[PDB]
């Protein structure tokens, strides 16, 4: 049986999270996100000037072309992408899918052509959601997932230190106590779930749901929950120029927590502060505006605080504090 | 920060 340990190293502020992929041979630095079922890379079919700064798969010299087939997809962010299909070898933590679909980047949006810290994303949501046509494809995990020791992956995301996301197996190390689990609903094609109730600082509400997703940086929650948090932290303010709302860097920022099939899972108020908003000396704050989506997103500020299990079999979703 |  297989598993493996793939490390995960936070960029600047920890904006994003990549782990290195081996490609037919070549490695690339991948932001794994469990937001979307994608597997795509920076290719030579992109323009040269936008190879640029990044490490790229040559479909040419390993991978076979699947005639006819594209892939298309577009983010919450408003980022975009699009190319061709091949199937190669990945390795992920000594992980290997022979004939994974490879989706081969020939057009990026300007988000996607202004960071060089990654080179293209790995989808680990549910392949119900893959957008290659005409037939859609499964991602690495589910490729795998029959050879694994446990059909999971586990993960330990970390404020700027490195991190691991554990394939096939769960490090008892990584956390504090015994986990929790709570059912998913994949109907949307997302690791989503239920909380019963939250509590922001000195203010308690009523449940919702949300999706546990490494690749969004922040906790987004509706607006109502938004007011009442900030309403709680002298002198924070909207700032456009930042993104949302800002405070004072020395700022003590109340806990927020939420309630999950009976387990407490709390972001202590010092992960809430996620850095400099670059707009003077104010710090952006880690919990934002969902847009009226109607759901939540569990990003990444919500995640260093947790371990947290994927688990296929359910499927469900395991949690505790992070040790 | 992305929203992805
Ligand atoms: C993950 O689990 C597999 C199967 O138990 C091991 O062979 C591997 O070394 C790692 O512990």
């Amino acid at each position: 049986a297989a598993s493996g340990v793939a490390t995960n190293t936070p960029t600047a502020n920890d904006e994003e999270y990549i782990t290195p992929v081996t490609i037919g041979g070549t490695t690339l630095n991948l932001n794994f996100d469990t937001g979307s079922a994608d597997l795509w890379v920076f290719s030579t079919e992109l323009p040269a000037s936008q190879q640029s700064g990044h490490s790229v798969y040559n479909p040419s010299a390993t991978g076979k072309e699947l005639s006819g087939y594209t892939w298309s997809i577009s983010y919450g962010d408003g980022s975009s992408a699009s190319g061709n299909v091949f199937t190669d070898s990945v390795t992920v933590g000594g992980v290997t899918a022979h004939g994974q679909a490879v989706q081969a980047a020939q057009q990026i949006s300007a988000q996607f052509q202004q960071d060089t810290n990654n080179d293209g994303l790995l989808g680990l949501a549910f392949s119900s959601i893959n957008t290659v046509q005409p037939q859609s494809q499964t991602t690495f995990f589910d490729t795998v997932k029959s050879s694994l020791a446990q059909p999971l992956f586990a993960v330990a995301l970390k404020h700027q230190q490195p991190g691991v996301y554990d394939f096939g197996f769960i490090d008892s190390s990584k956390y504090t106590g015994s986990l929790t689990y709570t059912g998913v609903d994949n109907s949307q094609g997302f690791w989503s779930f239920n909380v019963d109730s939250y509590t922001a600082g000195s203010q308690s509400g009523d449940g919702f749901s949300g999706i546990a997703d490494t690749g969004t940086t922040l906790l987004l929650l509706d607006d109502s929950v938004v007011s009442q948090y900030y309403s709680q932290v002298s002198g924070a303010q909207q700032d456009s120029n930042a993104g949302g709302y800002v405070f004072d860097c020395s700022t003590n920022l109340p806990d927020f927590s939420v309630s999950i099939s009976g387990y407490t899972a709390t972001v202590p108020g010092s992960l809430i502060n996620y850095g400099p908003s670059g707009d003077g000396s104010t710090c952006l704050g880690g919990i934002q505006s969902n847009s009226g989506i109607g759901f939540s997103i569990f990003g990444d500020i919500f995640l260093k605080s947790q371990y947290v299990v994927f688990d296929s079999d359910g499927p469900q979703l395991g949690f505790a504090p992070q040790a | 920060x992305v929203v992805x």
